[PDB]
RNA sequence: CGAUGUCGGCUCAUCACAUCCUGGGGCUGAAGUAGGUCCCAAGGGUAUGGCUGUUCGCCAUUUAAAGUGGUACGCGAGCUGGGUUUAGAACGUCGUGAGACAGUUCGGUCCCUAUCUGCCGUGGGCGCUGGAGAACUGAGGGGGGCUGCUCCUAGUACGAGAGGACCGGAGUGGACGCAUCACUGGUGUUCGGGUUGUCAUGCCAAUGGCACUGCCCGGUAGCUAAAUGCGGAAGAGAUAAGUGCUGAAAGCAUCUAAGCACGAAACUUGCCCCGAGAUGAGUUCUCCCUGACCCUUUAAGGGUCCUGAAGGAACGUUGAAGACGACGACGUUGAUAGGCCGGGUGUGUAAGCGCAGCGAUGCGUUGAGCUAACCGGUACUAAUGAACCGUGAGGCUUAACCU
RNA sequence: AAUUCCUUGUCGGGUAAGUUCCGACCUGCACGAAUGGCGUAAUGAUGGCCAGGCUGUCUCCACCCGAGACUCAGUGAAAU
RNA sequence: ACACAGGUGGUCAGGUAGAGAAUACCAAGGCGCUUGAGAGAACUCGGGUGAAGGAACUAGGCAAAAUGGUGCCGUAACUUC
RNA sequence: AGGACCGAACCGACUAAUGUUGAAAAAUUAGCGGAUGACUUGUGGCUGGGGGUGAAAGGCCAAUCAAACCGGGAGAUAGCU
């Protein structure tokens, strides 16, 4: 459950580590993000020499949340942290090449198949 | 909202609400029948027939859960001398409501609850 | 928020006629001391279904 | 009820180990990547259980490459296969949730020899 | 298409191999029989009125147990009505059970929702709630405004504001089926139906599907 | 002006069309996507933030779209008081001066228990022509009507190329509403446990009271959303803009004057709910009492004895029903409520005893003890024999049938 | 600028976005030197802005505890 | 103006905790504050808790929430030292 | 030692809420400032209306103050309702 002004962590490499989140997509008062929704956040804290700096503003994509996924089973899976990964504007493709920490099976689609991969733990 | 729900405020806290159901079930074992509201009666009903139902099994721990919940030595020691073996019989109905009509400074209902077994 | 114009005896009844009140529709008999009390409640002298509790 | 009773034991799993609170747990669950189906493996510490017959659930919790991951698995779902006890520990509560603001070398849980 | 009734015992859950948990409201059915069959000469239209269950010969009243005796049947707990379409003929004797339902795979659910009690307009109708702070006074959850200045100078009817919420009968369509027991006398429906256990519902088939 | 309270903001909406989107169409200097202009169409929807007291407006980022205006520049007996607008003080300016400045800056009491209309909901009386208990026909009224993205058709039609279809299907989701607690969670001061200070139970132990539930840790039912099921229709009839067929007045031509056909989220149905006080008071299956007397005012008459039915009302146990009413279940031929047994859930190895340790403490008895609203049962207690209301075959005229 | 109508004057800093804030430019409608000017260590129930934590202020409310509101018994007003 | 939630000067100062006349629980002592009972709707007031975000609400961090004590290491710009 | 610090009695009233035909003709609760000094308080006395006092608000002068209250001129006058 992600919604404007949310405070999230970095998974990539991309020199970013806290991003502050200020819409969500998808349609008219879309307030709640949850894994795999494409939002834009811009950039609070960042590394001195990275491939991004502070103020930038960029979309994202979510791979873990707080309040957690929920299988059709009924079994829900949650995390300590809600962390995001950074895309491009146009072309909604990561910027870096590692994804720390796990995902989730909730992910995967035509889109995000460079997320996984280079995930060292998929849930 | 109060569905399915159990329980009857009466107007007061739980530490009042206690305390008053205490003192009337105290009274109750002390004289073997009172005279109070009917809401009042019917809801000690559900605190003195587990009590007695405690008592009809004589041991150390029934006795020190019974003065935890009375506070009287003069009142757990009957209940647990006579009420026991008297209702040892009895699969509950320990009590007996009787109405007893009206009252002149508020006419709220009245009614005498006692044990089965007094007469 | 006050009236403005003052209402009527009529009016005043037409709102105090439901504010009569309901009598007893019957009494009860208890079979042995042929007394008159309320219905499932005890007699003066403490008698219920023929029995003695006072 | 009378009849809920019923139809939740023709599904219940009747191979179902017994597991306290707080000690270290394997799960076996289905995955399906794409036609075929495999196993997976999650190991952690049991925080929280809830009996309700077939709607029993448990949580688990693992530190993951860093980042601390909960669970929740049901009981009596297909999807979990195995759930095995690698290590028991002992623990005077049955709602460990003290070890979610807690980890490295404060956040060790006693064993239980029985 | 002809609809039974049922009562409502519990909602649950089903597994499947697959790795799903379908939710399900078990429905009782029981031998649902017919009580009339009012035709288009004397009533004006194909309908035929069911009972459900059985009731106490010491509480059902006179004229219930000559209504019931016409027919041959016994006392039950109520009486509903179905209407028929063409091709549907049934008989006065007839007790249908619940494999009526055996080929519908999408059902419709009526039934009384649960009693709520007046309730408040944020409740009732979703409103939103004023500020808790920053200065109100007594107006934290009131509706707020009704209408304009002496143009109209009234309200409106249809107005949303606090009222009785619940106790009425709501019908929720297209619910998908999970397993029929005849034996058990039992309908597993996908979902949540509305009503309280106990509730008596009626089930039909879809009328739009 | 013997007071109609004022800008903006919050909640709450409603109407209109010179329409922002969705719908249909004409023209295009419309190859296609994407466009420009115009006609019809109000059924639905019509954004979040920084600045400012601001409507307005600038900027960031979405959206299918972020409409125009009216409602006392809607709405203070609904809220707010930021500004404007009282008394304090200051700056700049003018005035020799008390003072003045829609020039600025700091601060600065917004009362009303609803009598009537209106509205949201719930009831009593009577009537519907003998009465009572049930199931319905549905005149009429109300609720909803929004749509994005991906794939197939098809990289096909089109285009020298980048580019990229109309129509028609499939799937998944955002905002809205209805329903529900099985699952995921909150509450759960009526459950269990940890612990501080103090008092009390003759004292240890063990407990109770108070200090926000003393401070906390979990949590049963119920209520809940953030949780999960469902809906927006398909289709039909008559249509607006519009496209037409045949066809004269006008030998041709012409959508029209006769005639026929297609045609939109607009309209009526179709989906859901209320609903015969619909006084035009409706329909159907059932049940109920088939006794005698007298009096003037001779009649839809009055009175007496006997009779008191179907059924209802009242009291009681009560409810996932409920402000009080009302509705539902039960009442000794009974599981309605309370209590009890077993089980389940929750809290978490109870007290006591023994052992080890100088001791705090741990260990075995012991997953023990306790367990509210839960489930399956159990008359142990309370729902009593009664009594009360409600009657005794149901008006006149006319049509058909049987006597 | 507590003073500037034009003005949200221009640039830079902070913010993804800053008519509010800070540092500069001087074109001072209409600053200015005891009806005093500049700065100033400490202080302000002083005015404005930003940040860390903090939370139902909110997103969007939900449940619970008590007092009123609801019914019954008694006394019993008011504005108009 | 009332048997009014207001105001009124001086003296005595107990125990356990505790720096203390603060605060908690109590002794001697004094009271339950002159309308009660019942069910547990909307709504008002005093409060408690809370799934994810944490000022995005708002004129404005108003209110609410939060640290909060003893001992110890250590503590910047600036300064009338 | 300090017109020194934190913080009770005491004095005061900065914010919010309740109340505003109130428990009260300015109060209540949660917070708040001073709290060894330009401090507060008890008793008694003095300064009076064009006057008194005023760390100066046109503030106070017996719930009344840009000229207190009572009586008198006085049945002031009123082109006003
Ligand atoms: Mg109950
Ligand atoms: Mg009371
Ligand atoms: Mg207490
Ligand atoms: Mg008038
Ligand atoms: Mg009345
Ligand atoms: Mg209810
Ligand atoms: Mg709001
Ligand atoms: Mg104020
Ligand atoms: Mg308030
Ligand atoms: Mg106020
Ligand atoms: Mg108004
Ligand atoms: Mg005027
Ligand atoms: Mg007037
Ligand atoms: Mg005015
Ligand atoms: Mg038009
Ligand atoms: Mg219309
Ligand atoms: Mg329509
Ligand atoms: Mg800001
Ligand atoms: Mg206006
Ligand atoms: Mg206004
Ligand atoms: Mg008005
Ligand atoms: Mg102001
Ligand atoms: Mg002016
Ligand atoms: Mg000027
Ligand atoms: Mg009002
Ligand atoms: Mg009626
Ligand atoms: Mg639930
Ligand atoms: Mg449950
Ligand atoms: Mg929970
Ligand atoms: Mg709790
Ligand atoms: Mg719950
Ligand atoms: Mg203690
Ligand atoms: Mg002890
Ligand atoms: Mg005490
Ligand atoms: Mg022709
Ligand atoms: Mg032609
Ligand atoms: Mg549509
Ligand atoms: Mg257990
Ligand atoms: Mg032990
Ligand atoms: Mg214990
Ligand atoms: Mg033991
Ligand atoms: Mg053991
Ligand atoms: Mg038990
Ligand atoms: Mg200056
Ligand atoms: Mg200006
Ligand atoms: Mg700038
Ligand atoms: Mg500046
Ligand atoms: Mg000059
Ligand atoms: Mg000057
Ligand atoms: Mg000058
Ligand atoms: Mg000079
Ligand atoms: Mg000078
Ligand atoms: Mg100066
Ligand atoms: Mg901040
Ligand atoms: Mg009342
Ligand atoms: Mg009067
Ligand atoms: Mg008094
Ligand atoms: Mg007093
Ligand atoms: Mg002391
Ligand atoms: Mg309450
Ligand atoms: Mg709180
Ligand atoms: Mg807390
Ligand atoms: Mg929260
Ligand atoms: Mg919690
Ligand atoms: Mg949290
Ligand atoms: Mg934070
Ligand atoms: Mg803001
Ligand atoms: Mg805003
Ligand atoms: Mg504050
Ligand atoms: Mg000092
Ligand atoms: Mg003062
Ligand atoms: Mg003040
Ligand atoms: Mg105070
Ligand atoms: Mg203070
Ligand atoms: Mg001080
Ligand atoms: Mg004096
Ligand atoms: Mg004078
Ligand atoms: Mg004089
Ligand atoms: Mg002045
Ligand atoms: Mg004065
Ligand atoms: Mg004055
Ligand atoms: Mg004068
Ligand atoms: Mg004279
Ligand atoms: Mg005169």
């Amino acid at each position: 459950m992600i919604q404007e002004q949310t405070m999230l962590n970095v998974a990539d490499n991309s020199g970013a580590r806290r991003v502050m989140c200020i819409k969500v997509l998808g349609g008219s008062h879309r307030r709640y993000a949850g894994v795999g929704d494409i939002i834009k956040i811009t950039i609070k804290e960042a590394i001195p020499r990275g491939k991004v700096k502070k103020g930038d503003v960029l979309k994202a994509v979510v791979v873990r949340t707080k309040k957690g996924v929920r299988r059709p089973d009924g079994s829900v899976i949650r995390f300590d942290g809600n962390a995001c990964v950074l895309l491009n504007n146009n072309s909604e493709q990561p910027i870096g090449t590692r994804i720390f920490g796990p995902v989730t099976r909730e992910l995967r689609s035509e889109k995000f198949m460079k997320i996984i991969s280079l995930a060292p733990e998929v849930l | 909202m109060r569905h399915r729900k159990s329980g009857r405020q009466l107007n007061r806290n739980s530490s009042h609400r206690q305390a008053m159901f205490r003192n009337m079930a105290g009274s109750l074992v002390r004289h073997e029948i009172i005279k109070t509201t009917l809401p009042k009666a019917k809801e000690l009903r559900r605190v003195v027939e587990p009590l007695i139902t405690l008592a009809k099994t004589d041991s150390v721990a029934n006795r020190r859960l019974a003065f935890a919940r009375t506070r009287d030595n003069e009142i757990v020691a009957k209940l647990f001398n006579e009420l026991g073996p008297r209702f040892a019989s009895r699969a509950g109905g320990y009590t007996r409501i009787l109405k007893c009509g009206f009252r002149a400074g508020d006419n709220a209902p009245m009614a005498y609850i006692e044990l089965v077994d007094r007469s | 928020a006050v009236q403005q114009n003052k209402p009527t005896r009529s009016k005043r009844g037409m709102r105090r006629s439901h504010d009569a009140l309901t009598a007893v529709t019957s009494l009860s008999v208890d079979k042995t001391s042929g007394e008159k009390h309320l219905r499932h409640h005890i007699t003066a002298d403490g008698y219920y279904r023929g029995r003695k509790v006072i | 009820s009378n009849i809920i009773k019923q139809l939740e034991q023709e599904q219940m799993k009747q191979d179902v180990p017994s597991f306290r609170p707080g000690d270290t747990v394997e799960v076996k669950v289905w995955v399906v990547e794409g036609s075929k189906k495999r196993l997976q493996a999650f190991e952690g510490v049991v925080i929280a259980i809830r009996n309700r017959g077939l709607h029993s659930a448990f949580t688990v919790r693992k530190i993951s490459n860093g980042e601390g991951v909960e669970r929740v698995f049901q009981t009596h779902s297909p999807v979990v296969d195995s759930i095995s006890v690698k290590r028991r520990g002992a623990v005077r509560k049955a709602k460990l949730y003290y070890l979610r603001e807690r980890t490295g070398k404060a956040a060790r849980i006693k064993e239980r020899l029985n | 298409m002809i609809g039974l009734v049922g009562k409502k015992v519990g909602m649950t859950r089903i597994f499947t191999e697959d790795g799903v948990s379908i939710p399900v409201t078990v429905i009782e059915v029981e031998a649902n029989r017919v009580t009339q069959v009012k035709d288009l000469a004397n009533d004006g239209y194909r309908a035929i009125q069911v009972t459900t269950g059985a009731k106490k010969a010491n509480r059902v009243t006179k004229p219930e147990a000559g209504h019931f005796a016409k027919a041959g049947v016994e006392a039950g707990r109520g009486l509903w009505e179905f209407r028929l379409a063409e091709g549907e003929e049934f008989t006065v004797g007839q007790s249908i059970s619940v494999e009526l339902f055996a080929d519908v795979k999408k059902v419709d659910v009526t039934g009384t929702s649960k009693g709520k009690g007046f309730a408040g307009t944020v409740k009732r109708w979703n409103f939103r709630t004023q500020d808790a702070t920053h200065g109100n006074s007594l107006s934290h959850r009131v509706p707020g405004s009704i209408g304009q200045n002496q143009t109209p100078g009234k309200v409106f009817k249809g107005k949303k504001m606090a009222g009785q919420m619940g106790n009425e009968r709501v019908t929720v369509q297209s619910l998908d089926v999970v397993r029929v027991d005849a034996e058990r006398n039992l309908l597993l429906v996908k979902g949540a139906v509305p009503g309280a256990t106990g509730s008596d519902l009626i089930v039909k088939p879809a009328v739009k599907a």
